[PDB]
């Protein structure tokens, strides 16, 4: 997650994303 | 070897003189360059010496903020002098030594299954905040705050901040890179790529030395960034859109699963002080501007015993300074002094 | 159906007048006496009217101490008059207060009927006015000896808090003994039960910190079916008291030696929603040692209370909060230095 | 009265000890 945080950063998907992992 | 450079005065002078030291050894090594620990001839004082890699037509950010101050919680810049492959420069900051960290003490109790001694959580918290005040106060933010950079001494229980090779001078308007800080230790804002936040990302840093402090363990152990709010998101739930426009206005996030923030007392063992919980919700938020001032941290409820006339060391020993306050640590709120300094501290 | 008497205004001149008042109706009754409600004449206002019997020549300690107060969470001594029963020598004393359509229990009681908690504003707007009028009252070494929340009367509308019930309170000299037996036991500080004759106004802050604990429990924390389990009771709680805390209790007790029982954690006793600053205060509250706990004016300075000093802050009626920080000096007497807390920017 | 006699036998706390552990 460096290019992946950036991806998500840019997208507009990081807090779908950590709720995803979070289960 | 005794070794002989001419070195500049730290605050200073300026003027150059010679200095002479020995026992060099070293103690440090990483990509920012190599730390040495030495004795000085003249006082036999213990010291560390930072070599690190100069750009010979640019200026070192660490030497010009480590230039500006002078605090009984901050490291002390001695000397400074330049060396050393050719046309290579080095430029080697002059430390009074400490020896031990608030990282390697509280490694000691965790690994013989036990919490750090509250009175000391009080203590090293309180000198950490005075640190930040003070620093914050000309504008510095040090965007590395972490158990590792909180040297102690031992005996005395003084704490002092140390490593400003991260440390910015922060200007309004003017960007700052987002990937900074340790991962643990990083504040949210910074996860979601700002760039124009503020010294308050030391205060968040500051809850998590506290989290810790409390736990035996890290309060957020991010196994990379994304992790690291995965992490956050675990204690606080997730952000509401007004605390996302707060962190990062440049960014939007439409439509996420909203996460209800596990209670605080549940986070922390059962017989965590109430205090100190208290004040960690205060440094753990989302919201920058909601965080406590370092300042404001040093008036909490929870340093009360520090400001209690009997209060003593476990080991017997006074506790060191804790009410030298001046007008540049007040400047943020000047009329606090009255409450920070107890009736019993006043000359 | 107007009463017409002669009484004697609460605070100022001391020249009496002719008050008018009428639609009297019984509100309250115990072996104080009675309390009544009427509407005087002269201005629409409802007013309680407490009337006790009164035996001259003796000085009533409750006036006395009614006359002296002059404060937004007190409730107000208006007038007070004489009246004969008709059997001889039968007087009473009639203090004619201001009328207050509610109380912190009443509210309570509601909201723990619905099966719902208190919500936390609330909590932190009854308690800050709570300790307001303690420091207030401790501030002429008067302690009240009967906090607990019946006792704390409440505008709805406006959510102003006023103490009431002056029936125990005393004026306290050191040196001077007072008497142990007293307060409602559940409110009632471990010195009290431990019986300390030499204690001081911070047994009101004991009852302060059960009456926090209480709107947040939605049920009484300490409730003991008599004197002795009432201790019980706090041990649950606070595990058994240290040798060194007995003496601070009360210096003519001892008690060589006893089984120990541990604190239970702070955390564990209130349920898991209960906002972290709620049960930091509490903690420095309910103490067995007299002098650690909290003055009323270190109460109000509490971190627990900082959302009444936010500017923005609104009932959840949506009404603007009672006046909190128009501070006399009177009020800040025994430390100066909290104002800057006190007063917040914005109210300067 | 009873309250009372503990307090000054000075046997208040064993008393409320074992009363916690009926
Ligand atoms: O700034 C620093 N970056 C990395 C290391 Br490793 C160290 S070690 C150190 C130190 C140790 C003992 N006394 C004073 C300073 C400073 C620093
Ligand atoms: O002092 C008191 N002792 C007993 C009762 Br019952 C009441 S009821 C009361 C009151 C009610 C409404 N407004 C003002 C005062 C005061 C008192």
């Amino acid at each position: 997650p460096h290019r992946l945080l950036q991806q998500l950063v840019l997208s507009g998907n990081l807090i779908k994303e950590a709720v995803r992992r979070l289960h | 070897k005794v070794t002989t450079v001419v070195a500049t005065p730290g605050q200073g002078p300026d003027r150059p003189q010679e200095v002479s030291y020995t026992d060099t050894k070293v103690i440090g090594n990483g990509s920012f360059g190599v730390v040495y620990q030495a004795k000085l001839c003249d006082s036999g004082e213990l010291v560390a010496i930072k070599k690190v890699l100069q750009d010979k037509r640019f200026k070192n950010r660490e030497l010009q903020i480590m230039r500006k101050l002078d605090h009984c919680n901050i490291v002390r810049l001695r000397y400074f002098f330049y060396s050393s492959k050719k046309d290579e420069v080095y430029l080697n900051l002059v430390l009074d030594y400490v020896p031990e960290t608030v990282y390697r003490v509280a490694r000691h109790y965790s690994r013989a299954k036990q919490t750090l001694p509250v009175i000391y959580v009080k203590l090293y918290m309180y000198q950490l905040f005075r640190s930040l005040a003070y620093i914050h106060s000309f504008g510095i933010c040090h965007r590395d705050i972490k158990p590792q950079n909180l040297l102690l001494d031992p005996d005395t229980a003084v704490l002092k901040l140390c490593d400003f090779g991260s440390a910015k001078q922060l200007v309004r308007g003017e960007p700052n890179v987002s990937y900074i800080c340790s991962r643990y230790y990083r504040a949210p804002e910074l996860i979601f790529g700002a760039t124009d936040y503020t010294s308050s990302i030391d205060v968040w840093s500051a809850g998590c030395v506290l989290a810790e402090l409390l736990l035996g363990q890290p309060i957020f152990p991010g196994d990379s960034g994304v992790d690291q709010l995965v992490e956050i998101i675990k204690v606080l739930g997730t952000p509401t859109r007004e605390q996302i426009r707060e962190m990062n206005p440049n960014y939007t996030e439409f439509k996420f699963p909203q996460i209800k923030a596990h209670p605080w007392t549940k986070v922390f063992r059962p017989r965590t002080p109430p205090e100190a919980i208290a004040l960690c919700s205060r440094l753990l938020e989302y919201t920058p501007t909601a965080r406590l001032t370092p300042l404001e941290a040093c008036a909490h409820s929870f340093f009360d015993e520090l400001r209690d006339p009997n209060v003593k060391l476990p080991n017997g020993r006074d506790t060191p300074a804790l009410f030298n306050f001046t007008t540049q640590e007040l400047s943020s709120n000047p009329p606090l002094a009255t409450i920070l300094i107890p009736p019993h501290a006043r000359i």
